[PDB]
């Protein structure tokens, strides 16, 4: 298994046949 | 022009290094619902700015479209939940067109309601509770100080909340360091499971895909840009590329750390969207004679708050967009 490690600011998407959130997590 | 994501880069710019979240769908809503009483230039700006051409075909399939999705999600939602809606407060004084009304009814399910907005504190009690029972408390005091000169708000809500279809296991969640920059780094609970996901590495943009699904439809995608690329992936953020995206996924087995985290955003659209080419609307200038034929209406402001929590067992994430009228 490839190790993938969210420790740098990132995008979030939430979607269902639409784009209901869009994001960017910059400082959690 | 793409709606989404030129707001996303508007939003972005006006505020670097910051956390950015928003529901693209109450803001697209809320400028449709806006444009059903808009007129000439004003009404051409807010169509060309959802991204429209000039077809009148074009602007039938947008409100057709919404009260298609609004009118789906009148049946229940199957593994999750999801609500969409919208509602006009208006004072007594106030004379809305008949057939904005009608429109607003008929094609957004908008719910009316008399407001006394020269009452200013007891005008936002009643929206602020409204909008708050239908984000389930997660958009609460969506209005502040307002303006008293207010003679309608349109509102549009969307709420959110979904278990992951594989939850992460809470015994996998320990502390780890997250740089903000390469220098600036905070602490923080960073989750973790190894499973199959759909993944795809863009070498384009240089960004990492993976999608992580929520029971039902509905699928979160998380974005990671290679070092130093998060503006190279900002710049290419397009409806085109999460189409690529979507249909390009393949599944791999990842050993995957995500944060646990909650984030918001707090806008003052009226001062965003002219950078879409949007601004007749906010003016004394605003064409708004679908709305109301009463002199000098205008939109003062359009305020959106968007929250979102992420955990060990799925997402809660709400929105709601306040569109003010004054005269």
């Amino acid at each position: 298994s490839q190790r993938l490690v969210f420790n740098r600011p990132f995008l979030m998407f939430i979607v269902d046949n639409n784009i209901l959130f869009l994001g960017k997590v910059n400082r959690p | 022009r793409d709606f989404t994501f030129d707001l996303y880069r508007a939003l972005a710019s006006a505020a670097p290094s910051q956390n950015i979240f928003f529901s693209p769908v109450s803001i697209s809503m809320s400028l449709a619902m806006l444009s059903l009483g808009a007129g000439s230039s004003t009404k051409m700006q807010i169509l060309e700015g959802l991204g429209l051409n000039l077809q009148k075909s074009s602007e039938k399939e947008l409100h057709r479209g919404f009260q298609q999705l609004l009118q789906e999600l009148n049946q229940p939602r199957d593994g999750f939940q999801l609500s969409l809606g919208n509602a006009l407060f208006t004072d007594l004084v106030v004379d809305l067109q008949d057939t904005f009304v009608s429109a607003m009814k008929t094609l957004y399910l908008a719910d009316t309601f008399p407001t006394n907005f020269r009452d200013s504190a007891g005008a936002m009690k009643q929206i602020n509770d409204y909008v708050a029972k239908q984000t389930k408390g997660k958009i609460v005091d969506l209005l502040k100080n307002l303006d008293s000169n207010a003679v309608v708000i349109m509102v549009n809500y969307i709420f959110f909340k979904a278990k992951w279809e594989t939850s992460f296991n809470h015994k996998g969640t320990q502390e780890q360091d997250f740089y903000v920059t390469s220098e600036t780094v905070v602490r923080v609970p960073m989750m973790s499971r190894e499973d199959q996901y759909h993944y795809l590495l863009d070498r384009n943009l240089s960004c990492r895909v993976v999608g992580v699904p929520y029971q039902g439809n509905a699928t979160a995608l998380f974005i990671l840009p290679s070092e130093g690329k998060m503006q190279q992936v900002e710049n290419g953020l397009s409806e085109k590329t999460l189409r690529k995206w979507l249909k390009m996924f393949k599944k791999r087995q990842l050993e995957l750390y995500l944060p646990k985290f909650s984030i918001e955003g707090s806008y003052q659209l009226e001062k965003v969207l002219p950078s879409l080419g949007i601004s007749n609307v906010f003016t004394s200038h605003a064409d708004l004679s679908g709305i109301s034929n009463h002199s000098n209406i205008q939109v003062s402001e359009m305020v959106h708050k968007a929250v979102v929590e992420v955990d060990e067992s799925g997402t809660r994430a709400a929105a709601a967009t306040g569109t003010i009228f004054t005269f």
